[PDB]
């Protein structure tokens, strides 16, 4: 059980850890989060009480280092940092644990939600989408634009998602124009799976990471990425059977977890209706279609 | 962006552009089978690709053999249209290639955009105009070469005949669309109107009769009457 301790809480803020969140008052004696499950990536995120603009946060894996959160009054935000002195960090964590100034990661034992949302998400892949190689953790916020968004302006602060574009030479073989545009199996299986991602796990990992950034930060480019990666599978007539079954589970848990009140901005009507009702895979996502019809029958 | 009433004059500037109409690509007759079911028989069609500034028409004849053993022919027809348009552009010298291609039906946008990926600088545009190019098969010489074809064939015409010797391309295009609009609303009447006097012969190398300026003015007026009338006969006014 690992710990992300906090130096202090000088400004009022709503702090999230994965799908949980709590309110911290200005100068409240808050000193971090303990009992964080080992074996998954995690995200710790922030919304200041004064400026609900800019949600921001940090993707991390406690196996890769000892991390602490400290508020910077010059840059005006909570910053994640690495403590390279392990004795000093364990000692600071033990002090805080003894004074009971930490909240406990509040996981119900029956609950596999976070595992199901991050099954294929790897810290090493996150660090290639979010390039800042001198840190072992990755910063994301509501306003960061994606590489593909930049093409259509500071590249150091970009989300380097894999570019998917259905009307592109990468997607369309000369002489197979109609075939490749109406059935994207070539693009999915040869270009993306075999060529860029190498395997379906890496594809699903980027899909899941894009969704989580869309949900937790309202990052529009990430939502675009999530839908495009769904649509590419659903618009392919030939998909490995194990991928379709796994996709149905992935989407089920994403739709289950989405805040009911945010469905209007985060769910693209055209893509979901195409995917559930028109596409080749219209009959292959039974769990996702049942939860979508029972939870968001308006969108459909 | 879309082509409409408001940017109409762009059609006659010095930027090469083509209209593409696919209405007459996939043509069928519907009939009863001996069992009493219904079936279709394809007939020859054509792509109508027109430079509105010069009058140059690239009439690609679509032979029925191209549909043999194919499914979803109305969908295929749009992709075949885009394939042939792309091939036409690729066949032209660079300085003759269009800067824009305007499709008369929105369903052609994605097929043509995908076939033209090699030409990122050629803009593919829809239009808000309801142009009457479907009536091109009411022009006797065009209908004749389409129906006689025994294999795929491209035929080149100037749909303005020699009009640009005397009038501008704006005026020529307006005359063409009036004639075609009339033929589409009442083909019999429209065609009668061309032949009311029969001394005004069609030259062998032309599509329309050899009217004087003064006789065109009369013709054009009579086609506007026809269209109004049919609009009454149809809507009752
Ligand atoms: C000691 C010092 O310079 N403290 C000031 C900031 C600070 C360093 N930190 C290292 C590990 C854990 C925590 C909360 C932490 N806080």
């Amino acid at each position: 059980m690992n710990t992300v301790p906090f130096t202090s809480a000088p400004i009022e803020v709503t702090i999230g850890i994965d799908q949980y969140s709590f309110n911290v008052k200005e100068n409240q004696p808050f000193h971090g989060i303990k009992d964080i499950p080992i074996g998954h990536v995690h995200v710790i995120h922030f919304q200041h009480a004064d400026n609900s603009s800019m949600r921001y946060g940090y993707w991390f894996d406690c196996r890769m280092g000892n991390f602490y959160i400290q508020y910077d009054p010059k840059d005006g935000l909570y910053k994640m940092m690495e403590e390279r002195d392990g004795a000093k960090f364990e000692n600071i964590v033990h002090n805080f644990k003894e004074r009971q100034m930490m909240v406990s990661y509040p996981k119900i034992d029956e609950d596999d939600t976070w595992y199901n949302l991050t099954e294929f998400v790897q810290m090493d892949k996150i660090r290639k989408i979010v390039r800042k190689d001198e840190n072992q953790f990755s910063y994301v916020d509501s306003s960061m634009t994606t590489v593909q968004e930049n093409e259509l302006s500071d590249p150091a602060h970009s989300l380097n998602y894999t570019v998917i574009n259905f009307k592109s030479r990468e997607a369309i073989r000369p002489g197979h124009e109609m075939e490749d545009f109406l059935d994207k199996s070539y693009y999915l299986n040869t270009v993306m799976l075999q060529g860029i991602f190498k395997n379906s796990s890496n594809y699903f990992g980027e899909l899941q990471f894009a969704f989580l950034n869309a949900m937790f930060f309202g990052n529009y480019g990430s939502s675009l990425q999530w839908h495009a990666m769904i649509e590419l599978i659903c618009s392919s007539a030939t998909v490995p059977k194990h991928m379709l079954d796994k996709l149905d589970e992935i989407l089920y848990y994403q739709i289950k977890t989405l805040p009911e009140q945010y469905s209007d901005i985060l769910l693209n009507e055209r893509v979901w209706n195409i995917c559930l009702y028109s596409s080749f895979q219209k009959n292959s996502l039974h769990n996702t279609e049942k939860i979508m019809e029972n939870k968001y029958p308006e969108l459909l | 962006g879309a082509m409409n009433s408001s940017n109409y004059a762009e059609l006659f500037n010095n930027d090469i552009k083509l209209f593409v109409d696919d209405t007459n690509v996939y043509r069928v007759t519907v009939h009863k089978t001996f069992e009493g079911n219904v079936a279709t028989k394809a007939i020859n069609g054509c792509i109508f690709t027109l430079n509105p500034k010069t009058g140059h028409l690239f009439l690609k004849i679509i032979h029925t053999s191209v549909w043999a053993g194919q499914k979803r022919l109305s969908q295929l027809a749009k992709w075949k249209t885009a394939e042939e348009v792309s091939a036409l552009v690729r066949s032209l010298p660079k300085e003759e290639q269009p800067k824009q291609i305007i499709v008369t039906r929105k369903a052609m946008l994605d097929p043509l955009e995908v076939h033209m990926l090699d030409f990122p600088n050629i803009a593919i545009r829809p239009t808000e105009l309801r142009l009457p190019f479907s009536a091109a098969m009411s022009i006797d010489k065009l209908s004749d070469v389409v129906m006689k074809a025994t294999e795929p064939q491209m035929v080149l015409f100037n749909i303005y005949d020699d009009w640009l010797d005397r009038i501008s391309s704006y005026t020529a295009f307006s005359r063409l669309t009036l004639l075609l609009r009339a033929l589409k609303t009442n083909e019999e009447s429209a065609k009668m109107i061309l032949l009311s006097d029969p001394t005004i012969t069609i030259k062998s190398y032309h599509l329309w009769p050899s009217f004087t300026d003064e006789q065109w003015i009369t013709i054009e007026s009579q086609m506007r009457d026809l269209i109004l009338t049919e609009y009454g006969r149809k809507y009752n006014v």
